[PDB]
């Protein structure tokens, strides 16, 4: 049974006003550095650092010129070279923009087909691999040194509709994507092709012919019965929500079946649990785990953060004390672990930021 | 450090593979069966978990240290350590899930 436990110590609401659709943590530090996160909504970008006694301090905010942008993802990097991190942040003007955070400055951009763009996701051991995913039947995967578009996931078999997520695996070997279709699809990009197709764009100079991958290393539509819009690897098994209230945990194949021997063509699926939950049937409502896995969160649509224990088999067990404040009742969209999971960020449509520190 | 940093995550794996290969351990009708097969695919798939985990946090460590000849054998060795890790947490899965049905 779950043993975690979690306390409200701040909160705060951004000056703008407006829905905060992203929340993300910088894991790219060294224990000891400052725990910094960045939040998303409206056209910008701004960075918090959490201090002691619950301490939100401001540290950077970001206004892009284009005032007609409403980002909703963002996704933290590092620079290869110099190891200071870097910020992506997209939405729905389509453009990945590449931010420095040091100088608070655009230093690159990238454009795919132009449609928005639902998540951004970097390459767990590559820092320069960035996976889009957009408002569109593929998902596309970006070098970001060579400034180069890999390859695109999707067409012949395909998502017959919009990509709404995607997520790599702990050691960026595989992508699994879902959509509007209902289904679910492996990409393998650990594949000969595929680490060709990589290499190729590091071998590129001016101070490029990008890989059409029209078909999936499997696909199912028997975890879900409408729009699947996030998904998350744990482990070799699959994490993945729809608008049913539950976070279904599912595995390709059967019970005994190791991932990396599934072939394209298996008609099985393994249903292992569900994380049950209530008042989160809205569109773009985002789950996020800690570095290791251990916990599970979600906020609904009326300001509830559900957490689960991951260490706990029985999903029903693994339920931990819903978090609740008498002056949070917007819709959260998206929370963010610390790298240590000692604090849990929560934005919210109506600006709010809310802090939990873990009691236990 | 950087012989420390491979170091640790070697004893860090190992540890995962034992805690594994005792957790499972302490593990019939055709339906209980299944429940006990579940339960040792979730068993293997935390100490895959943990395993990868290590591997990432020890890459990472290792790359916010900048040697570029031996940070690189760092990686290389580690990315190596962690695919070893993994098959002897596959093998010892494959040994149980056989056992329990036996």
């Amino acid at each position: 049974k779950c043993k975690y436990s979690f306390k409200c110590v701040n909160s705060l609401k951004e000056d703008h006003n407006q829905p905060l659709f992203g929340v993300q943590f910088n894991w790219h530090s060294k224990e000891g550095d400052p725990l910094v996160f960045a939040t998303v909504g409206s056209n910008r970008v701004t960075l918090y650092e959490c201090h002691s006694q619950g301490e939100i301090r401001l540290l950077q905010s970001y206004v892009d010129a284009d005032a007609d942008e409403n980002f909703y993802t963002c996704a933290w990097t590092y620079d290869s070279n110099t190891s200071h991190p870097l910020l992506a942040v997209a939405g729905s003007r389509g453009i990945i923009r590449i931010i420095n955070p040091i100088t608070m400055q655009c230093i690159k951009h990238y454009v795919g087909h132009g449609n928005a763009i639902n998540e951004l996701k970097f390459h767990p051991r590559d820092p320069n691999l960035l996976l889009s995913v957009s408002k569109d039947h593929a998902l596309r995967l970006w070098n970001i040194q060579t400034d180069t578009l890999v390859a695109i996931f999707g067409g012949v078999e395909g998502h017959r509709d919009e990509v709404l997520s995607a997520d790599y695996d702990l050691l960026g070997e595989k992508i699994m994507s879902c959509g509007m279709d209902h289904s679910l699809k492996l990409w393998r990009i650990n594949s000969k092709r595929m680490m060709n197709a990589i290499k190729e764009s590091y071998d590129y100079n001016p101070n490029f012919i990008s890989q059409k991958i029209h078909f999936p290393d499997f696909s199912t539509r028997d975890i879900h019965r409408n729009y699947v819009d996030c998904v998350r690897w744990l482990g070799d098994l699959i994490l993945s929500k729809s608008c049913e209230n539950a976070i279904v945990c599912w595995k390709p194949g059967k019970m005994e079946d190791d991932i990396d021997k599934i072939k394209p063509s298996e008609s099985n699926v393994t249903i292992l649990g569900r994380f049950d939950y209530s008042q989160c049937d809205i569109w773009y409502m985002r789950f996020s785990m800690d570095f290791w896995q251990k916990m599970l969160a979600l906020g609904n649509q009326v300001g509830k953060l559900y957490v689960w224990d991951l260490e706990v088999e029985d999903p029903h067990k693994a339920k931990c004390t819903t978090l609740t404040h008498h002056k949070c009742g917007a819709a959260i969209r998206q929370t963010s672990f610390s790298r240590d999971s000692s604090i849990l960020i929560a934005v919210c449509d109506d600006a709010s930021i809310w802090r939990w520190d873990r009691l236990r | 450090m950087i012989n420390e940093i491979k170091k640790n995550a070697q004893e860090r794996m190992d540890e995962t593979v034992e805690q594994l290969k005792n957790e499972l351990s302490k593990v019939g009708t055709e339906e209980r069966r299944l429940e006990l097969a579940k339960q040792v695919v979730f068993a293997a798939n935390r100490a895959l978990i943990r395993v990868r985990t290590i591997a990432l946090e020890a890459a990472w460590r290792l790359l916010m240290l900048g040697n570029k000849r031996d940070i690189s054998q760092a990686l290389e060795e580690i990315e190596k350590l962690t695919k070893v890790a993994a098959k002897k947490i596959k093998e010892v899965l494959e040994a149980k899930i056989k056992e329990l049905r036996e």
